[PDB]
C-alpha cells in the first residue's frame, strides 16, 4: 500500500513533498485508491452509485425525506473543507503542507510532510515553519524529462528549453 | 505529428480459439494521456465498444465483454494488442483501433480510427436510433439519438460518419461543434436525454452510416447507439 517511487499512478503520475511521495491523476480523473486514477462522474443519482466522483470519494445514496444523492468520502475519511483526508488527520494544521499517515510508525499516526523548501520543525509541534531541503528521488524516464520543483513538490517535467503539450502531455 | 493507426489481425479464426489483433500507432507516442480503444462491428450491425488501455496499464472494459477480454499496451513498439477468448460466430466483425480523448471534456472523442481489420468465424445498443433515414437532394432530414442521464444528460455527445467502406470519422464533438472540413450544414443539438443531427441540403455523398456516441457514467465507458442508414434517393 505504501506509495514508492516504483509505484507506477494509473493514469497519473508521482509527485514528492518534503516527506512522502502520492499519487497525481491526469486530466480531471479523481483517485479511488492511493495508486488508481479513474474518470469522475459529474452528477451523483441512484445510476452512478458507488462510481467516483472525487479524490478517494463516491457517490452515496442518502436515505430520507427526500432520497438524496451525494458525494461522500470512502472508509478512512473524512470530509474537510469539502476535502476528503485521513480521519487521523481531522483538524490537523501542518502550515507549509500536509497531514499524512506514517508508515514508519505503523500504529496510525498523523504526521506533517512538507512543501519542498521546508521540512518538519521540532520546535513548532513538528509543522512545515523551518525552512529545509528534500532531496528528489522520482526517476522521469520519459523521453526529455526530468524532476523539477513545481509550485512547492517535485514532480517528473519537461526538461529546460522544452514545454508540455496540453493535449497529449508530450514535451515539445 | 501525424498519429495514424493500423490494426493487424488474422482474417479466419475457428470456434473456441483466442482472437488476436495488434494496432500499431505511428507519427506519434503510444506514451501520452490517451486511452487507446479498440471497438468492434459486426457486418451489418453498429459500432459495439470493446475496451481501452492506458499506457500506464489501466483498462477499462465493456462488462459484457470483461470475462473473455484482455488489452495489453507495449509502449517500447508503440503497439497495444487485444485478446478475446471463446470466439464465437457471434464475434465476427470489423474490429478497429481509435484514439480516445481522456476526462469529461474528451471522453467519448475518437480520432483517429484505423482502416479496421475483418475478422471471419468458420463453421462448426445503450443509445437509440431510428434504424433508417431517407430524403432526396436539397432536403433537410434529422437523426435522433435517445438517451439516459447517465449518458446524454451529463456528457458530451459525439457523432461519428461511416462512409461505406471506410472507417467512423469524427462527425461532431462537444454536442454541437464541427471539426474542420466538416461544412455548416450539418449541426447538433442535446437536449436532456435526447440528441440530435440535422443534415441540410442533403446530396448523394452523405450516403452513409451515423453515429450517435457519449460516456456512460453508470457504465464506466463509451457507448454508441445502434445507428441510422442514411439513403439518398434519386442519386447513382
Amino acid at each position: 500500500g505504501k506509495v514508492t517511487v516504483d509505484t507506477v499512478c494509473k493514469r497519473g503520475f508521482l509527485i514528492q513533498m518534503s516527506g512522502h511521495l502520492e499519487c497525481k491523476c491526469e486530466n480531471d480523473l479523481v483517485l479511488v485508491n492511493e495508486e488508481t486514477c479513474e474518470e469522475k462522474v459529474l452528477k451523483c443519482d441512484e445510476k452512478t452509485v458507488n462510481k467516483p466522483c472525487g479524490d478517494f470519494s463516491k457517490c452515496i445514496k442518502i436515505d430520507g425525506n427526500p432520497v438524496s444523492y451525494a458525494c461522500k468520502c470512502n472508509l478512512g475519511y473524512d470530509m474537510v473543507n469539502n476535502v476528503c483526508i485521513p480521519n487521523e488527520c481531522k483538524q490537523v494544521t501542518c502550515g507549509n503542507g500536509k497531514c499524512i499517515l506514517d508508515t514508519s510508525n505503523p500504529v496510525k499516526t498523523g504526521v506533517c510532510s512538507c512543501n519542498i523548501g521546508k521540512v518538519p520543525n521540532v520546535q513548532d509541534q513538528n509543522k512545515c515553519s523551518k525552512d529545509g531541503e528534500t532531496k528528489c528521488s522520482l526517476k522521469c524516464l520519459k523521453e526529455q524529462e526530468t524532476c523539477k520543483a513545481v509550485d512547492g513538490i517535485y514532480k517528473c517535467d519537461c526538461k529546460d528549453g522544452f514545454i508540455i503539450d496540453q493535449e497529449s502531455s508530450i514535451c515539445t | 505529428g501525424q498519429v495514424q493507426l493500423q490494426e493487424s489481425g488474422p482474417g479466419l479464426v475457428k470456434p473456441s480459439e483466442t482472437l488476436s489483433l495488434t494496432c500499431t500507432v505511428s507519427g506519434f507516442s503510444i506514451s501520452s494521456s490517451y486511452y487507446w480503444d479498440w471497438i468492434r462491428q459486426p457486418p451489418g450491425k453498429g459500432l459495439e465498444w470493446i475496451g481501452n488501455i492506458h499506457h500506464t496499464g489501466a483498462t477499462y472494459y465493456n462488462p459484457s465483454l470483461k470475462s473473455r477480454v484482455t488489452i495489453s499496451i507495449d509502449t517500447a513498439n508503440n503497439q497495444f494488442s487485444l485478446r478475446l477468448r471463446s470466439v464465437t460466430a457471434a464475434d465476427a466483425a470489423v474490429y478497429y483501433c481509435a484514439r480516445g480523448g481522456m476526462g469529461t471534456t474528451k471522453r467519448g472523442w475518437f480520432d483517429p480510427w484505423g482502416q479496421g481489420t475483418l475478422v471471419t468465424v468458420s463453421s462448426g445498443s445503450v443509445l437509440t436510433q431510428p434504424p433508417s433515414a431517407s430524403g432526396t437532394p436539397g432536403q433537410r432530414v434529422t437523426i435522433s439519438c435517445s438517451g439516459s442521464s447517465s449518458n446524454i444528460r451529463v456528457n458530451y455527445v459525439y457523432w461519428y460518419q461511416q462512409i461505406p467502406g471506410t472507417a467512423p470519422k469524427l462527425l461532431i464533438y462537444r454536442n454541437d461543434q464541427r471539426p474542420s472540413g466538416v461544412p455548416d450544414r450539418f449541426s447538433a443539438s442535446k437536449s436532456g436525454t435526447s440528441a440530435s443531427l440535422a443534415i441540410s441540403g442533403l446530396r448523394s455523398q452523405d450516403e452513409a452510416d451515423y453515429y450517435c456516441a457519449a460516456w456512460d457514467d453508470s457504465l464506466t465507458g463509451p457507448v454508441f447507439g445502434g445507428g441510422t442508414k442514411l439513403t439518398v434517393l434519386g442519386t447513382k
